[PDB]
RNA sequence: AGAACUGGUACGGACAAGGGGAAUCUGACUGUCUAAUUAAAACAUAGCAUUGCGAUGGUCAGAAAGUGAUGUUGACGCAAU
RNA sequence: CUUGUGACGGCCCGUGAAAAUCCACAGGAAGGAAUAGUUUUCAUGCCAGGUCGUACUGAUAACCGCAGCAGGUCUCCAAGG
RNA sequence: GAUGGGGAAGCUCCGUUUCAAAGGCCUGAUUUUAUGCAGGCCACCAUCGAAAGGGAAUCCGGUUAAGAUUCCGGAACCUGGAUAUGGAUUCUUCACGGUAACGUAACUGAAUGUGGAGACGUCGGCGCGAGCCCUGGGAGGAGUUAUCUUUUCUUCUUAACA
């Protein structure tokens, strides 16, 4: 059974965001006119949150938990699907094929996905997704 | 008379070895806590030819357990080692080719090379191409091992000395005839100034004990006692026997 | 040593507060086998580099020399 | 042996040859079984088991290298991995 | 058929003293010394000439902007792109195998 | 066509150095210059770089081996002995 | 590459440019030396053979040393014939 | 023709320097904005760059051979037939 | 080839990291005030040794009785140092685009570690470049011309740097 679904977490192996965790929001198996190849609409994080200890108080925590997300079209050949998962509901609407093709909705979609990511990271959800892949 | 050639080497004026192109002293990893209590892992990076040496070098990279650095070691490559191969050194290492098990923890009949004569001296025995050592047996009490050197001599060494598993690569080197004074010239050009060699009998008597005479002949006996002094030791020193070897060595 | 192709950039560059002199060179060129035209070159000696502006139109050349600041030393050659 | 089953797969069923083709097929969920040559790059091997486990696909390891696997499927070149898209008339899927 | 001479005081045809005969607006032939050719940077893993990077003599790199000396990927000016891909793959797979090994080990110890 | 009867590769040494020496030099140079299988990539792309260094043009792997061949008989015997000792000591 | 025609049979027209063969002694060969009388059949050489040595060692140096060469070496090595 | 350079191939029991120096990456210590900052690997702008050699010959006359000696003395460029 | 050391009656000898208590590096704190305390860091451990090895950065034209890549004129570059403006970026604080190889005017980054360049044999052939040689047309000048010769010779060039 096919596994690249609308909630899988993958790792980009090629491109500017190589080694960055991404979550698939909208798959496209049989390519498209603009992309004649199996591609997806993943959303990821560019600047992973920093480590936080007890010592930091009330502002270094805030500064060290900043998240920089990104949205991109990526070929399936440039992803490693994982056995992990992370559901996407709050920002599956904003990420779409016409979300791209002009800069604005890209940036206010990045804002929404940033909010969703930081909200989940504030709670104890998906530590592996927010943990930096060291290599 | 004049100081003969063999005396003249000790001064080391032009008789020192030519060491420009050598990649470094081929020594084992220093014996530390990790090796004598466990095992450590390494990666083979380069297999390099050593100038003036028949065997190739193995350049293995290790991790410093105490500081964040990348200690790099130079081994003598055993036949069968490849780049990117993981190398395990230590007491609890698995008995695999290229591993550096101490002679105490290795069963009889094993083949090892680059063997230490004392623990921690980083490899003395069997360091030439195609050479190896047989482990004959152990003495568990007062830990001690008996091994066979390439010379055929049997030697008893400590069980905590180390030695890499396998045979030194480059065997069969001396099989091909050189055919050319040029080949020997280039061979010795990177070892030391010891070629060509002039026959002592073709020398004037001031130059060598054999020199002189209306015919090229040694004159006296050529077997020289070990009690002779420098300048007399020219020929067969302390020869137990001489002549063609007909029969078994009976060693 | 650096060529400039923007007239607005050139006129702005004439007011860089460091340039003291400039020269105007007139050349006779051939667009093709039949028609010779007059080439004009505007060279402004900057502090670190020489900026050359080339104009192939006589009318634009006249309007531009008319539009140079009076405080700039111009050389005709 | 097993090479006779492979040959009957080739003459009857459908298959793919090569790492890119097999990973593409396994990504789409069309692959029923994969065969890995003995000396396949172990990293490539490992990503292959990971992909198969993600896709719930049986895995078998050929007792031979690229040349032996290539001759097994009846091709004059060397094959590192083969994917089984449909048995056709064979029995490999049921056994092993 | 003019014949040129070295423009400096080193008369020996050495590597640092290579010349290229060139013609000047004065109409004469004058020899000009050319600097030693730049060697392309190489990857740390695959050993091949990694692309996208300007090739200059080592000191001359201090003069150019950051763009010419890097690529916009992790390990930009250091490692081959395929090297980066394969090392990312290796890292992921070995870490997942580490979780697999630890769960197997805790299972087997819990069994006994 | 066939250019030589017996000298083969050692025709470059002409009429000198003696017949027998040229004979075993031929016997060794044939092994030295031959192409060998890649134990990793499975191709006829392994060549000798220097004495004892055997590397593969494709797959960029280098293996320490014999000075004149990829592996000598003594190496094979040693490897078999090591395998025997491993499977004897682990079980 | 070929064919006619032509000249006091000339024509690689100056320059440039191997004499050859039948044998014997001796050294296998390339190479090196008696600058300024001897270039050889002398020396070296590859090959062959012998000897010593497992490092607290063999060979050699220094007056001595908390000293050295072989040795960034380990018998497929080093050293002496 | 000379020379530079690229991809190659042949050869080795020969695989054919080191250091100064410059850069990149990994790393995330530290510092950072909204009525205002952060930035000098982007552009433009300002100042300084010390000390010693610098002529000529380089050879049948400038060097050594007692000398204005047919000797010796490292190297670069090389037209036409 | 000094030093620590060790020999030698001694002139001196060995040895160059050796049985050594072998140091400077950045940030800041204090603004009696200059710099000690606040820290942290780090472990080679003198020096000399190439006018052909490595090496930051310049070319063209002209000028003298004799100097020039050095002088004059013009046009650049490097290093070191201060700095101001413009540009860039930020309310998602430390940029974006491309599936990708990767692109741009920029587009924080200490300790520490890794890598690259420096950095490399010889020969044979092939491709490519530059200069030279050959040659056509044309625009000038010179030579031969009893006879022939759209003829013989000669000038038509473009540096570093962007
Ligand atoms: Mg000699
Ligand atoms: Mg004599
Ligand atoms: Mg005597
Ligand atoms: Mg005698
Ligand atoms: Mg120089
Ligand atoms: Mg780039
Ligand atoms: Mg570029
Ligand atoms: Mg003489
Ligand atoms: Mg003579
Ligand atoms: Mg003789
Ligand atoms: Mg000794
Ligand atoms: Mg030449
Ligand atoms: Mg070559
Ligand atoms: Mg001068
Ligand atoms: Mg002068
Ligand atoms: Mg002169
Ligand atoms: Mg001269
Ligand atoms: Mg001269
Ligand atoms: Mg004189
Ligand atoms: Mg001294
Ligand atoms: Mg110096
Ligand atoms: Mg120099
Ligand atoms: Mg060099
Ligand atoms: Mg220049
Ligand atoms: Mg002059
Ligand atoms: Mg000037
Ligand atoms: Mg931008
Ligand atoms: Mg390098
Ligand atoms: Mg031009
Ligand atoms: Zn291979």
């Amino acid at each position: 059974a096919k596994f690249l679904k609308a909630g899988k977490v993958a790792v980009v192996v090629r491109g500017r965001y190589a080694g960055k965790k991404v979550v698939i929001v909208k798959p496209h198996d049989e390519g498209s006119k603009s992309h004649p190849f199996g591609h997806a609409l993943v959303a990821g994080i560019e600047r992973y949150p920093l480590k936080v200890t007890k010592k930091h108080g009330a502002k270094k925590v805030a500064k060290r938990t900043k998240i920089k997300p990104f949205i991109k079209v990526v070929n399936y050949n440039h992803l490693l699907p994982t056995r992990y998962t992370l559901d996407v509901e709050a920002f599956k609407s904003v990420v779409s094929t016409e979300t791209f093709e002009q800069p604005s909705q890209r940036e206010e979609a990045k804002k929404v996905v940033k909010k969703a990511f930081e909200e989940r990271h504030q709670a104890g959800k998906n530590q592996w997704f927010f943990s930096k892949l060291r290599f | 008379g004049r100081v003969i050639r063999n005396q003249r080497k000790g001064a080391g004026s032009i008789f020192t070895s030519h060491t420009r192109l050598r990649q470094g002293a081929a020594k084992l990893r220093t014996l530390d806590y990790a090796e004598r209590h466990g095992y450590i892992r390494g990666i083979v990076k380069q297999i390099v030819h050593d100038s003036g040496r028949g065997a190739p070098l193995a350049k293995v990279v290790f991790r410093d357990p105490y500081k964040y650095r990348l200690r790099e070691e130079i081994f003598i490559a055993n036949e069968g080692v490849h780049t990117g191969q993981f190398i395990y050194a230590g007491k609890k290492a698995s008995l695999n080719v290229g591993n550096v098990l101490p002679l105490g923890s290795v069963p009889e009949g094993t083949i090892v090379s680059n063997v230490e004569e004392k623990p921690g001296d980083r490899g003395a025995l069997a360091r030439a191409s195609g050479n190896y050592v047989i482990i004959i047996g152990h003495n568990p009490d007062e830990n001690k091992t008996r091994v066979r050197l390439p010379s055929g001599a049997k030697k008893v060494i400590s069980s905590d000395a180390r030695g890499v598993i396998g045979v030194i690569a480059g065997g069969g080197r001396v099989d091909k005839p050189l055919l050319k004074a040029g080949r020997a010239f280039h061979k010795y050009r990177l070892k030391r100034n010891s070629w060509p060699k002039t026959r002592g009998v073709a020398m004037n008597p001031v130059d060598h004990p054999h020199g002189g005479g209306n015919h090229q002949h040694i004159g006296k006996a050529s077997t020289i006692s070990r009690g002779a002094v420098s300048g007399q030791k020219a020929g067969l020193i302390a020869a137990r026997r001489t002549g063609l070897l007909r029969g078994s060595q009976k060693t | 040593a650096r060529e400039i192709t923007d007239i607005k950039q050139f006129l702005e560059l004439t007011r860089r507060a460091d340039v003291k002199t400039a020269t105007v060179k007139i050349n006779k060129k051939l667009n093709k086998a039949g028609k010779p035209f007059r080439q004009t070159k505007f060279k402004v000696r900057g502090s670190s580099s020489l900026y050359t502006l080339v104009i192939n139109d006589a009318g634009k050349a006249k309007k531009l020399i008319q539009s140079l600041p009076p405080t700039l030393k111009v050389n005709r050659l | 042996s097993i090479n006779q089953k492979l040959a009957l797969v080739i003459k009857s069923g459908k298959y793919t040859l090569g790492y890119k083709s097999t990973v593409k097929s396994l990504r789409q969920g069309k692959s029923k079984l994969i065969i890995i040559a003995a000396n396949t790059p172990v990293l490539r091997k490992s990503e292959l088991e990971y992909y198969a486990m993600l896709s719930k696909t049986k895995v078998y390891y050929f007792q031979g290298g690229n040349n032996e696997l290539g001759t097994a499927v009846g091709k004059l070149f060397r094959v590192g991995v083969v994917s089984i898209l449909e048995a056709g008339d064979s029995d490999i899927l049921t056994t092993l | 058929a003019q014949r040129v001479t070295f423009r400096r005081r080193n008369p020996y045809n050495t590597r640092s003293n290579k010349i290229k005969v060139v013609k000047t607006p004065g109409g004469i032939l004058r020899a000009q010394h050319v600097k030693k050719l730049a060697t392309r940077p190489k990857c740390g893993d695959c050993g091949s000439a990694l692309q996208g990077i300007s090739t200059l003599r080592p000191r001359q790199y201090a003069t150019v902007s950051k763009t010419h000396k890097t690529v916009s990927r992790a390990y930009g000016g250091s490692r081959c792109a395929n090297c980066v891909k394969e090392r990312i793959i290796r890292a992921f797979l070995i870490e997942e195998q580490k979780i697999v090994k630890k769960v197997v080990k805790e299972q087997t110890e819990a069994a006994k | 066509a066939k250019r030589t009867k017996k000298v083969g590769i050692t025709g470059k040494y002409g009429v000198r150095y003696g017949s027998s020496l040229r004979r075993q030099v031929k016997k060794l140079e044939i092994q030295q210059h031959a192409r060998y299988d890649c134990s990793f990539c499975g191709k006829k792309t392994v060549k000798r770089g220097a004495a004892g260094i055997w590397t593969c043009s494709c797959c960029k792997k280098t293996v320490a081996g014999g000075a004149y061949t990829v592996s000598t008989a003594a190496a094979a015997t040693v490897r078999s002995t090591i395998r025997r000792l491993r499977e004897m000591v682990e079980a």
